[PDB]
RNA sequence: UGGCACCUCGAUGUCGGCUCGUCGCAUCCUGGGGCUGUAGUCGGUCCCAAGGGUUGGGCUGUUCGCCCAUUAAAGCGGCACGCGAGCUGGGUUCAGAACGUCGUGAGACAGUUCGGUCCCUAUCCGUCGCGGGCGCAGGAAAUUUGAGAGGAGCUGUCCUUAGUACGAGAGGACCGGGAUGGACACACCGCUGGUGUACCAGUUGUUCCGCCAGGAGCAUCGCUGGGUAGCUAUGUGUGGCAGGGAUAAACGCUGAAAGCAUCUAAGCGUGAAGCCCCCCUCAAGAUGAGAUUUCCCAUUUCUUCGGAAAGUAAGAUCCCUGAAAGAUGAUCAGGUAGAUAGGUUUGGAGUGGAAGUGUAGCGAUACAUGGAGCGGACAAAUACUAAUCGAUCGAGGACUUAACC
């Protein structure tokens, strides 16, 4: 923690994120970027993870695709992210979900407040 | 891992010269009048900075 | 060819226009003064020397008060030299700003690294261990000191000793962004040294 | 990173919670120089904890006293203890003083190990 | 993270069922490949009557790795298990179908008909 | 492979591996060149070159070898077949037992098989780091030159030039430009991860705090889920980039000896990953002890001149608070002309919704007060506590000559 630092990096934070903390559904509006090409493309899963301080903050999103279960990380603060919503409020006794990776359905279900 | 010679004299006084020890850092006791150990409670007068403790 | 004497604050990272994340250092050379200006027919060589940041009435004693009362200004507390630059420039006295760098320039970042105390050999020199089982006892020793022949030991034979806090520069080094009223310097990458060491920039050799 | 004392992880907390309640109870106690300058923290911020005076900061408290009977009043035989003494005696002495409870004074060596002893008082 | 004497299922529509990697392709002393190498391999479990027959030398591209990659903008992605694809001499798969996503990395590679087969490219 | 029997039988430990290497050139790769049965691609042989490189496995105690898969390449040798007061003992080479064979027999076979105690606190030199003393014709604080010496010199693939030059076709370029890697090295913790025994939470058994509630001790930190500062790689940033001088092999110019010719005799020009430079680090004990800037000045007494001691100046240290440093010294930040350490008040990471009370439920339990409480090492203010008081060391600058002070 520097206050120096804090000075300095204050102006690339993103103020339009909403507020969400782990265990709940979101859906990111990722941007993809071709040699010459702009395209959108939907990420959506349950938060795994929130880990860091200030603009170097990071965020996991977790997504069962055909079979093989899928994790990306993400910047809180990039500009690649288009829109960033909370589609389910979930309930978690944790703040890391690591157990989430050992659990196949109908048991990785998580109950909503 | 055992020596190979006895050592002399000369070589023997000459590795312990550095085997002394040094005075101690001691001055006067302004109550007192007689010597104390710098940062240290004196034990005559039983004071230190001018306070009985 | 221009150089400055920073102080190191600390590490983090910013976006670019792009949308690409980097990793910079933060510097901040506030406060440095040109001192002297050394030329060829009085000492040899041209070098301009620099000190960095100023300290109080106490800490300073009378010749180097001297010294820096040959200029203006009060005594400093790091002062150093640069080499193959031009004398023209650098009225005595004259403070030197970060602004003499652009964003996208190429500079050299020299410090003392951080400091590890008497350390063994699988770290100082990156050696290997041995075998931790099958009945092995050589685990992280030396190795072998060399043939019979010689009835001694050659010389640059690596041994455990004192590692870190030596001199180290490094080169290419790209500069991010500018900015002049907080006095800072932003690099991409990392450069040598504790929190709060010396840093010395300069424009690259190469 | 504070300091080990040439003892295990749970022998340090029943030290320390030893002279901690040592130092409340006589106010002047005589110990080595390391050990002194590590019992200096925790009894400052125990006596932070009693000028808070919550029933929260007595169960934090609580929590490291040793259950130990300072003397005993006639109000009928009734013993105080350690932890009373600390939030109904030494706690509002201090009630406009910030910091700095305790202060060190240097003594001289043991005799029988050289040990530098000091004397820790709390004023 | 895969080096020699490493284990990984095959997700193609060839005879492979599991393949043990043996070397890898593209230094002298490299000895660790990740998404978008070659590596060469040979196949232990295999279904029978496949294109493929068990106890056969073949090399084969990696899909998917249970430590991925990060992108040049900060993002990082993580697969739950490791994957493969065999591929001919040149860069075409030997199969007709893909199982499972696929990391993005392929489009940089050139592996394009892999990447046009498969059901989810991320 | 042998011959001899000169040192060692009052002991010179003997095979393969492991750790660490270092030299030679009779060069495996990369660099330069001559000849070619050199059309091109791919090659062969020789000359100059030792600067850096020169794999991972199956079988065998194996060196060696055969095989699988790669690579620019998977060089040959010396150093007590380098290296056991550095490591392992699988093999050889003790005592047990068994097979084949030999012997009447005790036993034997460098035929085979199973099992079989590897001791030592470093004195001197040597090697790697760190201090004290004196020297450098006055005493000090900083900044430096560089004689010398170490470090690093590795290399692939793809695109374009161009389907161009070449060639009947098949096939298919040198030179040049760009992109991106393998192995290695240095630094660092913003990112991905590891640890994190004075951080947060769940939980089993039992004992304790008089009881409930709330907590504490022991059980590997009792176990389990996370994790701050520091230390880290498998993580990140950067490097071997472009070049200069003189040359080796070789190719030439001008040119006589020898009216021609001739690369040589006098004289010039090209020419290598090699030599000396460029790049990084150490470096004035470099007794040849160097240089620049600044500070203190010329005191008092004893002497046979020579010289001696004794208060000091600039300055430093003893002592004390420490960490960005550290085995101990040392180095750095400070000592009231104060933010050096602890405390206190605000914060941050991390954990995850404290105690008390209330409501719902017969009960386990759930909800609210409330992103709550806790919060080692991280940040900023604050003199509240400890750096109080003192003491010690430390200069008056030899002689000769020259310009001239
Ligand atoms: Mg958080
Ligand atoms: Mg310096
Ligand atoms: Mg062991
Ligand atoms: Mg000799
Ligand atoms: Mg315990
Ligand atoms: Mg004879
Ligand atoms: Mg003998
Ligand atoms: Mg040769
Ligand atoms: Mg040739
Ligand atoms: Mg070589
Ligand atoms: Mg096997
Ligand atoms: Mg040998
Ligand atoms: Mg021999
Ligand atoms: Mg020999
Ligand atoms: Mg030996
Ligand atoms: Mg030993
Ligand atoms: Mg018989
Ligand atoms: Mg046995
Ligand atoms: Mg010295
Ligand atoms: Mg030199
Ligand atoms: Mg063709
Ligand atoms: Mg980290
Ligand atoms: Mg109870
Ligand atoms: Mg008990
Ligand atoms: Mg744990
Ligand atoms: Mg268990
Ligand atoms: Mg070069
Ligand atoms: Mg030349
Ligand atoms: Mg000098
Ligand atoms: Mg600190
Ligand atoms: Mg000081
Ligand atoms: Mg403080
Ligand atoms: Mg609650
Ligand atoms: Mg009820
Ligand atoms: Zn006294």
């Amino acid at each position: 923690m520097n206050k120096l630092i804090d000075e300095i990096t204050k102006s690339q934070l993103n103020p339009d994120v909403p507020s969400f903390r782990p265990g709940d559904t979101v859906r990111v509006h990722a941007k993809v970027v071709e040699g010459t090409r702009e395209r959108i493309q939907l990420f959506e899963g349950v938060v795994i993870k929130r880990r860091g301080a200030g603009i170097s903050e990071t965020f996991t999103v977790r997504k069962i695709s055909n079979g093989v279960g899928v994790e990306r990380t993400f910047p809180v603060h990039t500009p690649r992210i288009a829109k960033l919503e909370v589609i389910r409020r979930g309930k978690v006794r944790r703040a890391k979900l690591y157990y989430l990776r050992n659990l196949r359905g109908k048991a990785a279900r998580i109950k909503e407040i | 891992a055992v020596p190979f010679r006895r050592t002399s004299k000369a070589k023997k006084r000459k590795r312990r010269t550095h085997v002394k020890l040094q005075l101690p850092g001691m001055n006067e006791c302004s109550n007192c009048g007689e010597y104390r150990l710098s940062h240290h409670v004196c034990p005559e007068c039983g004071q230190y900075d001018g306070k009985d403790v | 060819t221009k150089g400055i004497l920073g102080r190191k604050v600390g590490m983090t990272q910013v976006f670019t226009e792009n949308g690409e994340l980097i990793p910079v250092t933060v510097i901040e050379a506030a406060q440095n003064v040109v001192l002297q200006k050394k030329t060829v027919e009085t000492d040899g060589y041209e070098a301009v020397q620099i000190g960095f940041e100023d300290k109080r009435a106490k800490l300073s004693n009378k010749p180097e008060q001297g010294h820096v009362a040959k200029a203006d200004t009060t005594p400093k507390r790091f002062i150093r030299e640069f080499r193959d630059v031009n004398l023209d420039e650098y009225e005595i006295g004259a403070e030197v700003k970060v602004d003499v760098f652009a964003e996208g320039d190429i500079i050299d970042a020299t410090g003392v690294s951080k400091g590890k105390g008497f350390q063994g050999v699988i770290k100082r020199h990156g050696q290997s261990r041995g075998p931790m089982a099958h009945g092995s006892r050589y685990h992280r020793r030396p190795g072998s000191m060399g043939p019979v022949a010689p009835n001694r030991v050659f010389k640059n034979k690596l041994l455990p000793g004192r590692m870190g806090g030596e001199q180290i520069t490094i080169q290419n080094l790209e500069i991010v962004k500018v900015d002049v009223e907080k006095n800072v310097l932003l690099v991409k990458g990392n450069v040598p040294g504790a929190k709060k060491a010396l840093v010395q920039i300069k424009t690259a050799t190469k | 990173g504070y300091r080990k004392l040439g003892r295990t992880s749970s022998q340090r907390k029943a030290l320390l919670r030893d002279l901690a309640t040592d130092l409340i109870v006589h106010e002047r106690i005589e110990t080595t120089e390391a050990r002194a300058k590590e019992i200096r923290k925790v009894v400052e911020k125990l006596i932070t904890s009693g000028k808070k005076g919550d029933l929260h900061a007595r169960r934090q408290a609580a929590a490291f006293i040793r259950h130990e009977v300072v003397e005993v009043v006639q109000v009928k035989n009734r013993p105080v203890y350690a932890l009373q003494k600390l939030f109904d005696d030494v706690a509002p002495r201090y009630a406009e003083r910030q910091g700095g409870y305790t202060r060190i004074l240097k003594k001289g060596p043991r005799r029988g190990d050289g040990a530098p002893m000091v004397i820790i008082e709390l004023v | 993270m895969i080096q020699q004497e490493s284990r990984m299922k095959v997700a193609d529509n060839s005879g492979a069922r599991e393949v043990l990697t043996i070397k890898v392709l593209g230094g002298s002393g490299r000895k660790t490949a990740n998404i978008g190498d070659v590596v060469v391999c040979t196949v232990k479990q295999a279904t029978p009557g496949g294109v493929v027959k068990k106890g056969e030398v073949v090399k084969a591209v990696i899909v998917r790795t249970k430590s991925g990659a990060r992108r040049q903008d900060g993002s990082y992605i993580k697969f739950d298990e490791n994957a493969c694809v065999i591929i001919r001499d040149d860069k075409s798969p030997r199969g007709t179908r893909i199982f499972g996503p696929v990391a993005r990395e392929l489009r940089e590679n050139n592996f394009m008909k892999i990447v046009s087969l498969a059901p989810e490219v991320l």
